[PDB]
């Protein structure tokens, strides 16, 4: 299962 | 043996292209598994392994939508980066990104992965405390100053302590060899050359030594049947061609192989 | 900042003449993605060829597998031509069958 990002750049 | 589980993905914008295409492809011991291309007819992520066909409906479905999700990030992610450096329109941009786990031959966490590179070049890096950020550039230390006041650490953390490490131990189950390399020599007319070949080996990882005491090589190529290749040259005398032996290393082999030019 | 590509052309398997046979042109280590490769047959244009999908490498640089059936005769060249923004002008290089 993929990571899911949190915060944006 | 050790086992490991990683997501790259990428992210690139074109000059007129209204949005970027994004990728995401899955490993599993270095084996891709999974795949998501946001170019294709229908976008979501697929098998790319029979073993993976045995997943029910809502594996795909919470994937694939994670994957937009990412879709969107990484497209939020490659405005905000044109702006801290300073970019104007008109060019190519490229935002990239590894996650995953490392684990022992005990199956236990040995090391969680997080990194990104805008431009091919490392942007923003998560250490392996799995608690701490490292950015060289100056335009990184936006991001990495906003992620640390959001806590990004802690859930990156969760996340791969806890759902990497867990299907990679589902996937491992279902997924249920180093395939050794078959070596030879040959001769070249250059004073003559010995070439030192490999082949029909997996994993990758190999070396070639010609010596007595310890050259031209090549990359470790794929012969394109998932198996990789490679070769060792070095120039010699005439007659004194067996005063020159080649060694072998790989993973898979009981002992390192030794040949000599017959 | 761009990197240049790295070019290897070779066949699958040991090299016979009459025999089929797969040539690969394996082009790493590039920068960025976007690339057009072309493999040649006695200077011309080679119709089906098949090309992996794109990847990267833990140094984030691209590659990519272009492959394609071929029998190789005694007397015909093969050569891989890879055109990207890293070099003025597009690199050929040489199928040599002892390399």
């Amino acid at each position: 299962k993929a990571v899911a990002n949190f915060a944006t750049m | 043996g050790p086992h490991s589980m990683r997501y790259f993905e990428t992210a690139v914008s074109r000059p007129g292209l209204e949005e970027p295409r994004y990728i995401s492809v899955g490993y599993v011991d270095n084996k891709e598994f999974v795949r998501f291309d946001s170019d294709a007819e229908n976008p979501r992520y697929e098998p790319r392994a029979p073993w993976m066909e045995q997943e029910g409906p809502e594996y795909w479905e919470r994937e694939t939508q994670k994957a937009k999700g990412q879709e969107q990030w990484f497209r939020v992610s490659l405005r905000n980066l044109l702006g801290y450096y300073n970019q104007s329109a008109g060019g190519s941009h490229t935002l990239q990104q590894m996650s995953g786990c490392d684990l022992g031959s005990d199956w236990r966490l040995l090391r969680g992965y997080l990194q990104f590179a805008y431009e091919g070049r490392d942007y923003i890096a998560l250490n392996e405390d799995l608690k701490t950020w490292t950015a060289a550039d100056m335009a990184a230390q936006i991001t990495r100053r906003k992620w640390e006041q959001s806590g990004a650490a802690e859930h990156y953390k969760a996340y791969l302590e806890g759902e990497c490490v867990e299907w990679l131990h589902r996937y491992l189950k279902n997924g249920n060899r180093t395939d050794s390399p078959k070596a030879h020599v040959t001769h070249h007319p250059r004073e003559v050359t010995l070439r030192c070949w490999a082949l029909g080996f997996y994993p990758a990882d190999i070396t070639l030594t010609w010596q007595g005491e310890e050259m031209e090589l090549v990359e470790t190529r794929p012969a394109g049947d998932g198996t990789f290749q490679k070769w060792a040259s070095v120039v010699v005398p005439l007659g004194k061609e067996q005063n020159y032996t080649c060694r072998v290393y790989h993973e898979g082999l009981p002992e390192p192989l030794t040949l000599r030019w017959e | 900042i761009q990197k240049t590509p790295q070019i290897q052309v070779y066949s699958r398997h040991p090299p016979e003449n009459g025999k089929p046979n797969i040539l690969n042109c394996y082009v790493t280590q590039f920068h960025p993605p976007h690339i057009e490769i072309q493999m040649l047959k006695n200077g011309k244009k080679i119709p089906k060829v098949e090309m992996s999908d794109m990847s990267f490498s833990k140094d984030w640089s691209f590659y990519i597998l272009a492959h394609t059936e071929f029998t190789p005769t005694e007397t015909d060249t093969y050569a891989c031509r890879v055109k990207h923004d890293s070099m003025a002008e597009p690199k050929t290089v040489y199928w040599d069958r002892d390399m």
